[PDB]
């Protein structure tokens, strides 16, 4: 009965975790000084970094060349760690002082509350029947603005704090404030949804011990099918334990209905941590190197390190022969104590000044270095994992419908046309942590996150949809994934703004074929 | 205790008339006319009906359950023979045959009227004769229509085939010679697209099979060979209504086309009894016939007729030829089943485990599967099983040597398992005896040791990739399916060895299935010991659910009433002992070679937490029915670490003894028949055709396409 | 592959072995060569894949040329002697052991 409260201390008060984050943030804040593009100190608050992020986006859009966009795309990915780090350092600071797990998690709720609408859709519902049909994202404002008219085409807008605070305010209003600060980052969103689930049932998991709890580091450490059986113990699911079939079949034959949608984000992410665990194995295969997904995780860490260095001892990957097999790179790190392989001083040093210069094979040996370590309950690889792009890119592989982009958008409308009748006067005003998220909070939240027209600078759709239809001449959403001509461009286009990934996460979760009559994860 | 007088009680006929009603309706299409078995004339059709229907207890299959035909419900859990031997004193076989044929023909006439019932025939495939085609052949191409998904398919006719034979040139010239003769534009366009696409697309001439249907025991009783038998069949038909009336038309049609030499020797063939037209195209191996059990009737890839009872195998091919010879090979001989009593014929078949289903329905309770909430409370620790300690040498004994070749290890494992059957038959010579307790553990462990011995050899890079033995139990499964019919063994025509042979065949099927489970998520093959097991239960041995996941997988076979429950529970426990075995052998004695496989195996202390965990979970209140049903059909030898290792230390010391007699070759297992070089006399393959295609050079006119 | 051939069969080389490795291969090459006369006679035109592999529609011609390039190296340079010996008994869970490819993705019919 002790391992409910004990495992939360890894989430909340692990001093090894607090030591590793301050290692990361001291690296980040020294890396923001040494930028050739151009600053918060360490003791700044979270609402500083939110107000600092939009300053960098107001600094990065205006100085956006095509020539400096490596320095820009890092200094966007740097900040969406440093915003998450100064969010992740909220309980670790408070538990170190107050030594209470309840009041520590209160310091998360006291941030996201920030203690201090019916007319829109009635204009929309008349607008649909006048349409009723691809002319909804193609309204007259989009006739001026075509593929890459200005620097604004890749970002949100033309660097307005007032625009970027509207997306701050709307996701705060419609219960989706957790998503918008974090991105769809497979770990930071998963970590902070478990903590969102921690206060939601603090009497059930804790002080009554009736429902078994797990840290987010532990659920990553299990096997592929063992994650969902661990997740079913987390929520109040009941099912047959041994399922011969896939998870995506036997989950549906239980009638999962009236489920907490905090639990349905985690079932999404474990479904896309599984499909991230495969796509690092499926793409890194060479000779004398055959990894498997259900392999024991102390052996994947053993086999992968015995592959790139012939000694099975954990070596530095960035100096072995195998990491340099694709292309000869140089071997620079200043501390050349044996240097351990999962070092934050090391892994952040190559991500700053060599990660743009990597091919496709050298890229994957960074993420396979940080897919292992996640599988071994390493806090160092956990803290390493926040600044990798690859945990953001798992929502890129989500798109598998062969329908057009407008037929995914009609299913977003088709939710709202049902959601408009389903108003029971449940008022979401601040993204709390005690609260649930309803489906109306998710369908209205994403649609108002997409179509935000401010100063006639076009919305998130009208930059993305124009990039698909008139920029890549693509009619079918599933053709983004096949044909590496399309895709290697498409993962450069999205990776300007993290909020594209936050858009697609909000757009994938909301544009299902069957979201109209069933749940999200169903 | 009544002497059998032909009278039947009410109870037996209700079992008996039902046993027809399953078998005639086994397709589900209804009663079938081809399903008749003549009991009186052919005994082998009778004893087959004894085995799959009469001797075993009755049971309605799943696909018959939706059909809902004549009332099975008073007569489900009862067998016909065990009632029949209990009520009546043991008769000779001949009054039984008249008794059951009398009931059957009344059942047939009640369902089919005045149709004369015929015996279920024995099929013989004949494709090609003397490397010519015995029927109008078929042309297969790689051309594809745009109108249809299917390729171009041109089937020749009889009058076209005369021109197809008289062409001196190759097969390519023969179709070109055909194109003048053919008179339909829907055929000529269909032949034009074939000939036009010759240089870009394949064209091959493939013959159809003709099947020689005959009553086996009635015809082949007096003849020396099956090769001799069909000759005495065909001479009855050419001189002469039997359903081989097609073939003797086709011979006289084709030998009319093959004008002077081949018509005379065929006309001479009906006179001289020394002549054999039937000659083996392939080197024959065991089995001679494949005897089709009723499951094979349902498989759509087989596409069997109802009238198939024995087919000459794909391993064994017959081609009609005048010139060629018959080699010396003992499997040409007619082998007839011994007419044995109804008593002894059941006990050579009767296996205790195949009544697992009836113990479960009567005296077994269905176990509820584990709900994940109840799984949370029943476990205390969620820490991972982790041990990386190096094993102390002094407790273990080196029985493992890796220098022994894998294809020899196939031979040693068959030879060692022939000796265990040899000891179980002879030493227990003393009427309702079962298989001994140690069997189905010795069948599985010894096959599991050699199955892992592949994976150890393929990881060590020591086996040649030219001949990688994929599944070694496949060598075990094909061997013990046909070990009694195989020469050179002590088990040759040993009726006590049959149920020991069929059991080790089916038990070794479940061995590589555990070691090779492709995951539902990742579709790759792999060289690991535990990755097979981990994909089966969808959990890892480091994970704390692994104890529950093994047993909860066995709950899936248990609640179905499946006989496979006992076979799997032997298998998964045996795989864990294997991982203890090699990791104790390699870490002490092959310390270089241990380093490459140390990630592919499990540390044995990690296996012990599983095995101490499983044995406690079997005694739990949810799983008490699991342990008791296993011990009814097996002994608790597999629970001991020590007696199992001595069963492996016996086999791995058996190699050090029997390395003298490793010289014996592996008995062949492939479905593909062994080649026999025949005299080249085909259309493409005459000596005349070699000189004709050299007579015309490659003309520049045709390569211009004009 | 070749180091795994350089280690084992090229371990010992004499004049007697050089003739020995020849006819050991040549009889197998005649054995491997005999397979095409066996298998092709039993083929059927209606396979759902062989209609699809030999398509000529350029939208299908390009779906395959990316497929075999991507799914190239999942295949292996191994020849198995047990490829055509089949298991006669079919457990429904164990129906995969007949198939014997390296890369065996499950294909499921949805209607």
């Amino acid at each position: 009965d002790n391992d409910n409260i004990e495992q939360l201390k890894s989430m909340i008060g692990n001093d090894e975790l607090h030591k590793n984050l301050t290692i990361l943030e001291k690296l980040i804040l020294e890396s923001l000084e040494k930028d050739k593009l151009k600053i918060p100190t360490v003791q700044s608050t979270f609402h500083d970094i939110v107000k600092y992020e939009h300053l960098i986006k107001e600094q990065s859009i205006e100085i956006y060349n095509s020539d400096i966009s490596d320095k820009i795309k890092k200094k966007i990915f740097i900040v969406r760690t440093l915003k998450t780090i100064k969010l992740m350092l909220i309980p670790l600071n408070s538990y170190k002082q107050n030594n209470d797990l309840k009041s520590a998690l209160e310091e998360l709720n006291n941030v996201f509350t920030n203690k201090e609408h019916g007319t829109f859709f009635r204009k929309l519902l008349t607008h649909v029947r006048t349409i009723k049909n691809k002319g909804e994202t193609l309204i007259l404002g989009d006739n001026k603005i075509d593929v890459m008219n200005s620097n604004d085409f890749f970002f949100t807008t033309n660097s307005n704090v007032k625009f970027m605070e509207n997306l701050d305010d709307i996701t705060n209003q419609y219960g989706l404030g957790l998503i918008n600060h974090l991105g769809p980052h497979l770990i930071a969103l998963g970590h902070f949804t478990v903590l969102k689930l921690a206060l939601k049932n603090y009497k059930n998991y804790f002080e009554a011990k009736s429902i078994k709890f797990f840290s987010w580091q532990k659920i990553l450490e299990f096997s592929m099918s063992d994650r969902f059986k661990v997740l079913d113990m987390m929520c109040d699911h009941e099912s047959v334990y041994y399922s011969e079939k896939k998870r995506r079949k036997t989950y549906l034959k239980v009638d999962r209905s009236n489920t907490s949608m905090e639990c349905n984000i985690l079932e999404y992410l474990l479904h896309y941590f599984n499909k991230y665990q495969l796509e690092i194995i499926k793409t890194t295969q060479d000779t004398d190197f055959d990894l498997h997904g259900m392999m024991e995780h102390k052996y994947i860490k053993d086999y992968f390190f015995s592959f790139m260095c012939n000694d099975p001892k954990e070596c530095i990957i960035y100096h072995t022969n195998q990491f340099k097999k694709e292309a000869n790179e140089e071997n620079t790190f200043p501390e050349q104590r044996q240097i351990s392989a999962f070092n934050l001083y090391l892994n952040y040093y190559y991500f700053m000044k060599r990660y743009s210069s990597y091919g496709v094979k050298k890229t994957l040996y960074v993420h396979l270095l940080n897919l292992t370590g996640l599988l071994n309950y390493d806090t160092r690889a956990y803290v390493t994992s926040l600044y990798l792009p690859g945990y953001y890119n798992a929502v890129e592989m989500s798109f598998t419908e062969e329908k057009e982009f407008s037929k995914l958008f009609e299913s977003l409308i088709q939710c709202i046309e049902k959601c408009h009748s389903d108003q029971a006067r449940q008022i979401s005003k601040d993204s709390n942590l005690l609260n649930n998220i309803t489906k109306c909070d998710l369908c209205k939240g994403a649609f108002l996150y997409a179509n935000m027209k401010f100063d006639e600078v076009p919305s998130m759709l009208q930059k993305f949809y124009v990039y698909l239809t008139k920029g890549l001449k693509i009619q079918k959403v599933s053709s983004l994934i096949k044909t590496l001509d399309i895709y290697q461009d498409y993962s450069n286009y999205l990776s300007h703004d993290i909020n594209w990934y936050t858009f697609l996460f909000l757009f994938r979760l909301t544009s299902f074929k069957e979201i109209a009559k069933k749940n999200v994860a169903e | 205790k009544d002497v059998f007088a032909g009278f039947v009680t009410k109870k037996l006929k209700t079992l008996l008339d039902c046993n027809f009603a399953l078998y005639y309706n086994f397709k589900g299409n209804g009663p079938d006319a081809g399903s008749f078995l003549d009991f009186v004339d052919e005994p082998e059709q009778f004893y087959w009906f004894v085995e799959h229907f009469l001797s075993v207890k009755f049971r309605v299959p799943k696909h018959l359950k939706d059909k809902n035909i004549h009332n099975f419900t008073p007569c489900l859990n009862r067998s016909w023979v065990s009632e029949f031997l209990k009520e009546y004193e043991e008769p000779f076989v001949n009054p039984v045959m008249k008794f059951l044929d009398k009931e059957q023909r009344l059942f047939f006439t009640y369902n089919f009227g005045d149709v004369e019932p015929q015996g279920k025939y024995t099929y013989f495939p004949v494709k090609e004769f003397h490397k010519y085609c015995i029927l109008p052949p078929l042309i297969k191409t790689n051309i594809k229509d745009g109108e249809s998904g299917e390729f171009l398919k041109y089937q020749l006719n009889k009058e076209e085939y005369k021109v197809f034979l008289s062409s001196v040139g190759s097969q390519m010239t023969a179709i070109k010679n055909l194109y003048s003769t053919v008179e339909d534009e829907q055929r000529k366009q269909l032949l034009k697209v074939i000939i036009e696409n010759e240089s870009t697309n394949d064209i091959s001439v493939q013959c159809p099979t003709y099947n020689i249907k005959l009553h086996y025991t009635k015809e082949c009783a007096n003849s020396n060979n099956i090769l001799k038998c069909i000759d005495e069949f065909l001479r009855k038909t050419c001189e002469k209504k039997h359903p081989s009336a097609d073939l003797c038309e086709h011979l006289q049609f084709l030998f009319e086309s093959l004008k002077n030499p081949y018509l005379d020797n065929f006309k001479k063939f009906m006179t001289n009894s020394d002549f054999t037209l039937i000659k083996p195209q392939s080197v024959w191996n065991v089995p001679i016939f494949d005897i089709y059990k009723p499951k094979n009737y349902l498989d759509s890839v087989q596409n069997l007729d109802t009238e198939c009872f024995k087919k000459l195998n794909s391993k064994n091919l017959i081609f009609l030829s005048f010139h060629d010879d018959i080699p010396n090979n003992p499997y040409y001989n007619v082998e007839l089943q011994e007419i044995v009593k109804l008593s002894t014929y059941t006990y050579s078949i009767f296996d205790k485990l195949y009544n697992f289903f009836f113990v479960f329905k009567k005296s077994g309770a269905p176990i509820s599967p584990v709900s994940v909430k109840e799984l949370s409370h029943n476990i205390t620790d969620f820490s991972f099983k982790e041990d990386n300690s190096e094993i102390q040498c002094q407790n273990v004994r080196k029985s493992l040597d890796l220098e022994v070749d894998v294809e020899t290890m196939k031979g040693i494992a068959a030879e060692k398992l022939c000796k265990i059957i040899e000891k179980f038959i002879l030493t227990k010579d003393d009427e309702k005896s079962d298989i001994h307790r140690g069997f189905r553990i010795l069948c599985i462990l010894i096959s599991t040791h050699v199955e892992a011995y592949n994976i150890v050899r393929q990881l060590l890079n020591m086996e040649s990739m030219i001949s990688l033995t994929r599944y070694t139990s496949l060598y075990i499964h094909k061997f013990f399916k046909s070990v009694t019919l195989l020469k050179g063994n002590f088990l040759y025509k040993n009726n006590k060895a049959i149920r020991y042979s069929r059991a080790c065949s089916k038990a070794s099927l479940h061995v590589p299935s555990v070691l090779y489970r492709r995951n539902i998520y990742i579709p790759e093959t792999f060289l690991s010991l535990y990755l097979g097991l981990s994909n089966l239960v969808s959990s890892n041995p480091s994970s704390p659910f692994f104890e529950y996941a093994i047993i909860e997988f066995l709950v899936t076979y248990y609640n179905k009433g499946s006989e496979k429950f006992v076979l799997y529970f032997i298998s998964i426990i045996s795989v864990l002992y294997i991982n203890e075995y090699y990791y104790e052998q390699l870490s002490c004695f092959y310390p270089k070679e241990f380093e490459l496989i140390k990630s592919r195996m499990i540390h044995p202390n990690i296996v012990d937490r599983i095995l101490k965990g499983i044995d406690n979970l079997m005694k739990s209140t949810r799983y008490d029915k699991m342990r008791t049903m296993y011990l009814d059909f097996e002994s608790s030898d597999i629970f001991s670490r020590e007696k199992v290792f001595t069963a492996l230390y016996n086999f791995d010391s058996f190699i050090k003894t029997n390395e003298q007699l490793k010289k014996k070759n592996l008995e062949e297992i492939s479905e593909i028949p062994v080649q026999l070089e025949t005299s080249n006399d085909g259309i493409g393959y005459r000596k005349q055709d070699v000189l004709y295609e050299t007579d015309k050079p490659q003309t520049m006119d045709e390569a211009s396409y004009e | 592959y070749f180091i795994n051939y350089a280690i084992i069969k090229l371990k010992e080389i004499t004049s007697d072995l050089l003739i020995k490795y020849e006819r050991e291969a040549y009889l197998s090459m005649k054995k491997y060569g005999y397979l095409g006369e066996v298998i092709a006679a039993r083929l059927s035109p209606k396979d759902k894949i062989m209609n699809y592999v030999h398509e000529t529609n350029e939208d299908i011609m390009s779906n395959l040329r990316r497929y075999d390039m991507e799914n190239a190296f999942k295949n292996k340079m191994s020849t198995y002697v047990d490829d055509f010996a089949f298991f006669d008994d079919c457990g429904k869970n164990e129906q995969f052991l007949n198939e014997r490819c390296d890369y065996c993705p499950v294909i499921e019919e949805v209607e």
